[PDB]
RNA sequence: AAAGGUGAAAAGAACCCCGGGAGGGGAGUGAAAGAGAACCUGAAACCGUGGACUUACAAGCAGUCAUGGCACCUUAUGCGUGUUAUGGCGUGCCUAUUGAAGCAUGAGCCGGCGACUUAGACCUGACGUGCGAGCUUAAGUUGAAAAACGGAGGCGGAGC
RNA sequence: GUAGGGGAGCGUUCAGUCCGCGGAGAAGCCAUACCGGAAGGAGUGGUGGAGCCGACUGAAGUGCGGAUGCCGGCAUGAGU
């Protein structure tokens, strides 16, 4: 125990099976649409579905899935034949405001959303 | 009730209005109006034959309740704290 | 001393603040505002 | 010297908001709507303190006349048959007596009839 | 009734102000004193004329969802201040009789506890400072309580430089705030005194 | 116009894993990475994931009171906390008005900014204090880790 | 009990003074079922990584739900 300082230097604090793609030039909502299908299921399956889902968020979501797996296998030494998407989720990043000219003199503002697609894998554990 | 808990009760410590006399174990005699002591139903007046003895347990201070008032369109908003004081009495009588 | 040094108990009274009173609308209702030229002479 | 409003308005606001529990909607999350709810809330609280007594009295009665009726009398007749006799002056709690101890309440009824005709 | 430590011996001179010291009376005084100290300082563009901004803006009626004229007004983030701080004085002249009475009543307050006087400081002997402290240690002046020296003579001051022990006061520039500020008081010279 | 902030000092991440990259996970430096370079704190609106208790014949200013069920016991196992079913009751807020839930005004939400001040020996009154049939200076001078000097003048004192 | 008058106080920043706290950790933020007649105050925990409570007194750029208020951020209309 000690106090709040010692614990800091005695533990570094690791994230088992965690990958994040930050700043992805897509709106969160769509990507949610894509992720939802992987929510809590085999990582194999995961890879397979992303390969056929006709949405384009598919790509980055895929890339992140793989990077997670990569981590669990090299940084966390887990058994890939038991891997699965424990948890996954998309947060909104900063936004790209653009000034889009409309009619009669008025202008608007297009909002270009970004994404922090994160995904975290884990052994099933029966 | 209003004051003084009559009725048939099997040695229970209840909480009612204050009883003036501060302290502890101050014998408190109360008149009865009904009771089932030994499965014997007894109405009022006659019950005067039996009386309840109770000892004071503690002089506790009530639970905190905020008193809020409001009349719309005229302003009038009122907020004041309130807790009504009491005492606990251990019933142990005939 | 300098900390136990009180006031005259009735010398300076708190000033009158008009902001916040849960029912304060200072001045009249109508015809009294940002206008200080009514006067009492004439 | 200047004096920001720092930390003050936050705390006030948080006090208000923390009041909002089972509060649906923005009643529980947007200050203004919260406070605003809290007005009419005042109203209900204060009036209900007075009202709950009416409510309960009604309850007790509703039980008492039932008891009465289980034998062959009513509530009017029954209470009245405790007024004629300074003997019985329970009134309060009587409902509990008609609800838990039937025999006792039977005895009271019989007493009421006996102190009438 | 305070006897001189070094040199003569009197202390029966000087009448004491009645009653036995009055707080409020010193209140009025100190307040006035610190008031004459406050400096005129008010960096604020209260005026809407003082900040940088035009006079016209958007149309009165029409645009809709507006109704403003300049951008320097108090309601605007960036404009002027409504009723802000102006550079002023706040130095009055508290009635003389009352200032005279003040320090009298102050010394009075010190004549019922930590009072100390001294004629001639031949004990000092140049700056040194060290022997000054050594001196104090022979006059109840441990260096635990704050002290104020109000004496003439340069050489004596020169040998008096610290924070918690004592304090230097050139040419009997007495002041209720000063004396009442420190615990003990060291009048020393009998210039203003007697 | 707006725009500040790594750390004590760059030692500011050699090497390895996924990826074109961006990004990230290890490793190491450092007290700290819960300081990682669109790096002090990191509130609120706002978006989302997980969990608990709930909801698919009822008419709901969104509460309030009472009771029951379920869940949790760090101011706290019996006082209550959370949530919820059902019953009773219940015409947003402000403004402006004879009269507002009004189908009258304002307002998307939150944050921050935002409104009875200051000056003139001015006028009048309350209170307080120092003097007292007298009560005080102004400009200024000399001194300033302090203040005293300065009675030209004003108010009392007789009214018509 | 509206306009209105009167009284007693809370809170914030600055200032003087006093008692002090702070790397074993301030302020700030976050939670809470405790206390006070109100404004409010406190204990504990979490976060944080340098400064700051309490008492008394003085001075104010001192308390916001509104002003089609000002600035900024983020929502609804919709994946239309
Ligand atoms: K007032
Ligand atoms: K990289
Ligand atoms: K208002
Ligand atoms: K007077
Ligand atoms: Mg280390
Ligand atoms: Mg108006
Ligand atoms: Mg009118
Ligand atoms: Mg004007
Ligand atoms: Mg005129
Ligand atoms: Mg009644
Ligand atoms: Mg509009
Ligand atoms: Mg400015
Ligand atoms: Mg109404
Ligand atoms: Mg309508
Ligand atoms: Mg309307
Ligand atoms: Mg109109
Ligand atoms: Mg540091
Ligand atoms: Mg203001
Ligand atoms: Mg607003
Ligand atoms: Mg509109
Ligand atoms: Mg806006
Ligand atoms: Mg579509
Ligand atoms: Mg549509
Ligand atoms: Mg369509
Ligand atoms: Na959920
Ligand atoms: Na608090």
């Amino acid at each position: 125990f000690r106090n709040k300082k010692q614990r800091k230097q005695q533990v570094k604090l690791r994230k088992p099976g965690f990958a994040v793609a930050k700043y992805v030039r897509m709106s969160p909502r769509k990507v949610r649409l894509v992720v939802d299908v992987i929510r809590g299921k085999s990582v194999q399956d995961a890879e397979d579905l992303l390969r056929f889902i006709p949405r384009s968020a598919s790509e980055p979501v895929a890339k992140v899935l793989n990077s997670a797996k990569a981590n669990a296998l090299h940084n966390d030494e887990m058994l890939e034949d038991r891997l699965f998407v424990k948890e996954a989720y998309v947060d909104a990043g900063p936004t790209l405001k653009r000034l889009i000219p409309r009619a009669r003199g008025s202008a608007n503002i297009i909002k270009k959303r970004t994404s922090h697609i994160t995904i975290i894998v884990a052994e099933k554990g029966n | 009730i209003q004051t003084g808990g009559k009725q048939y009760r099997v040695s229970e410590g209840d909480v009612i209005r204050v009883e003036s006399l501060q302290g502890e174990a101050g014998d408190k005699v109360e008149l009865k109006a009904l009771f089932v002591g030994g499965e014997q139903t007894v109405f009022g007046e006659d019950a005067g034959k039996y009386t309840v003895q109770a000892e004071v347990v503690e002089h506790g201070r009530g639970k905190k309740i905020y008193i809020r008032k409001y009349k719309s369109g005229v302003q009038y908003r009122r907020r004041t704290g309130h807790r009504q004081n009491f005492t606990a009495i251990k019933i142990l009588g005939i | 001393g300098s900390r136990k040094d009180r006031k005259r108990v009735g010398r300076g009274p708190g000033g009158t603040d008009k902001t916040a009173g849960r029912g304060h609308k200072g001045q009249k209702s109508r015809s009294g505002a940002g206008k200080g030229a009514f006067f009492e002479g004439g | 010297p200047r004096a920001k409003t720092g930390i003050v308005r936050r705390r006030r606001h948080k006090k208000v908001l923390k009041r909002a529990k089972g509060f649906w909607g923005s009643r529980s999350k947007q200050y203004r709507n919260a406070f605003q709810t809290l007005l009419n809330a005042a109203t209900y609280e204060y009036r209900d303190r007075r009202n709950k007594k009416r409510d309960f009295r009604r309850l007790w009665i509703q039980r008492i006349n039932a008891g009465a009726r289980l034998h062959g009398m009513n509530y009017s007749t029954f209470i009245n048959g405790l007024k004629r006799a300074n003997i019985d002056l329970n009134r309060k709690v009587l409902a509990d007596i008609a609800a838990r101890e039937p025999e006792a309440f039977k005895a009271l009824v019989d007493a009421s009839r006996n102190a009438r005709q | 009734a305070q006897i001189n430590v070094i040199g003569q011996n009197g202390g029966r001179t000087i009448e004491l102000p009645l009653p036995e010291v009055n707080s409020g009376v010193l209140h009025e005084v100190v307040t006035w004193q610190l008031a004459s100290r406050r400096r005129g300082t008010a960096s604020t563009r209260t005026r809407a004329q003082v900040s940088k901004t035009g006079r016209k803006m958007y149309g009165q009626k029409g645009t809709g969802n507006a109704r403003h004229g300049d951008r320097s007004v108090p309601t605007f983030v960036g404009g002027g201040v409504a009723f802000g701080p102006k550079p002023r004085s706040y130095d009055y002249t508290l009635p003389r009789q009352v200032r005279q009475l003040g320090l009298a009543m102050a010394i009075a307050s010190r004549q019922e506890g930590g009072k100390l006087v001294a004629v001639d400081g031949f004990d000092i002997a140049d700056a040194k400072t060290k022997n000054f402290i050594s001196w104090a240690k022979q006059n109840g002046l441990d260096g635990t309580e704050k002290v104020l020296l109000v004496t003439d003579d340069e050489n004596t001051r020169r040998a008096a430089r610290n924070v918690s022990w004592v304090s230097v006061l050139p040419v009997a520039g007495v002041n209720v705030y000063d004396i009442l500020r420190h615990d003990r008081l060291v009048i020393d010279a009998a210039a203003l005194e007697i």
